[PDB]
């Protein structure tokens, strides 16, 4: 089927910038017609994908200028020549030229900012989950810049994977930065089994890792 | 121009999923237009599905091509969209496209209209109210100039709750995270910061409303 990659999937820019963003496809999309069904779709936030650009390089009607497509075969490039506030959300590229009809992942245009550490807090079961058979240790980590951070839980020095939950809120509208919370769900029972509780994050504003713990008996 | 979808909004796993858009502004017969539904999972990207041509030819995506029916009744101006045996992975946003061209180079088309979409959450819980739960840290965290307290809303079904601190009057230095479906139910969190000469000397509370099960809760944050 026809792989659609796109790249970057994540553009921080200031707005006022160039952004460009590349659509490679795994095969050609020329369709048997001639034309190249390739289309760039925006996904605003709370809105619906509105279409801005279609057989490569031809500009919907209402899409500013600004907007440009180019490409050929196989690579493909969308650009804004100075990005604006309105501008800010998902774009995807489109192949309608195969079936299955294929989209890159999208690219989230979004705010740069300075680097900025997370404040991380990390929480105890409450007395109240406990008595239901149930045991949470929840792991904030908030306020930071960039987006990319890995978080870790850690349980008496050995690495937990299962019974997480994790969600992140969108980048803020004042500050710019993101948070994240962690859930690691455990049974009671297991929860009174181990001592210590350590959520461990790598973030680029920390040369080492960024740790908060707790033991069960302190 | 206007497309519309409408839907269940909740299915249970098993049950088939009947979607429909319907049309105004335009006569479908007329146009020539092809129509399709794309949908977007929680937490992924756009998903074509199925398009169906004016002549009623139709095309799917073989990934779920056995559990997808597309149809249309050009008398009603509608699109119907059918998914069988429906599960989690099914929850998403519908979105109908019609796949419009200026009028007639039929060659150059492209989705130019989109409904505003239709969500699907599937599930297998019955209406299930939050358990509401403190977070407190623990006392070698409270040493600090700041604090950060925390409440974590788990197993709800369905969406929305709507969660406050100190009944709205604590917003400032506030973070409440999107809700996530996980083993069928809901569990959100939130975390709030406050100077350390603000807590535990005053009360802090957070307040959780679930409409569905018409639940309100309070939960003092008492230190440990
Ligand atoms: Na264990
Ligand atoms: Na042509
Ligand atoms: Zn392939």
């Amino acid at each position: 089927d026809v792989l659609m990659t796109q790249t970057p999937l994540s553009l921080p820019v200031n707005l006022g910038e160039q952004a460009s963003i590349s659509c490679r496809s795994s095969q050609s999309i020329v369709h048997s017609n001639g034309h190249t069904y390739l289309e760039w779709y925006l996904q605003r936030p709370g809105q619906s994908p509105k279409l801005l650009i279609y057989q490569v390089s031809t500009r919907f009607s209402g899409v500013p200028d600004r907007f440009s497509g180019s490409g050929s075969g196989t690579d493909f490039t969308l650009r804004i020549s100075r990005v604006e506030a309105e501008d800010l959300g998902v774009y995807y590229c489109f192949q309608a030229s195969l079936v299955p009809l294929t989209f890159g992942a999208g690219t989230k245009l979004e705010l740069k900012r300075a680097d900025a550490a997370p404040t991380v807090s990390i929480f105890p079961p409450s007395s109240e989950q406990l008595t239901s058979g149930g045991a949470s240790v929840v792991c904030f980590l908030n306020n930071f810049y960039p987006k990319d951070i890995n978080v870790k839980w850690k349980i008496d020095g050995s690495e937990r994977q299962n019974g997480v939950l994790n969600s992140w809120t969108d980048q803020d509208s004042k500050d710019s930065t993101y948070s994240m919370s962690s859930t690691l769900t455990l049974t009671k029972d297991e929860y009174e089994r181990h001592n210590s509780y350590t959520c461990e994050a790598t973030h680029k504003t920390s040369t080492s890792p960024i740790v908060k713990s707790f033991n069960r008996n302190e | 121009v206007t497309l519309k979808e409408s839907g269940p909004g909740l299915l249970k796993p098993s049950q088939t999923l009947s979607l429909t858009c319907s049309f105004s502004g335009f006569s479908i017969r007329t146009s020539k237009v092809g129509v399709s539904w794309i949908r977007q999972p929680s937490g992924k990207g756009l998903e074509w599905l199925a398009h169906i041509y004016w002549d009623d030819d139709k095309r799917y995506n073989p990934s779920l091509e056995s559990r997808l029916t597309i149809s249309k009744d050009t008398s009603r101006d509608m699109v119907f969209m059918k998914i069988t045996s429906v599960d989690t992975a099914d929850t998403a946003t519908y979105y109908c496209a019609r796949r419009g061209f200026y009028g007639r180079k039929y060659e150059v088309n492209h989705f130019d209209y989109w409904g505003q979409g239709t969500t699907l959450t599937v599930s297998s819980a019955k209406t299930t109210a939050p358990s509401v739960y403190p977070l407190a840290p623990v006392c070698g965290d409270t040493t600090g100039s700041s604090v950060t307290l925390g409440c974590l809303v788990k197993g709800y079904f369905p969406e929305p709750v709507t969660l406050t601190w100190n009944s709205g009057s604590l917003s400032s230095g506030v973070h409440t995270f999107p809700a996530v479906l996980q083993s069928d139910l809901y569990t959100l969190s939130s975390s709030v910061t406050v100077t350390s000469s603000t807590w535990p000397s005053e009360s802090i509370t957070c307040n959780v409303a679930h409409p569905a099960s018409s639940t309100k809760v309070d939960k003092k944050i008492v230190p440990r």
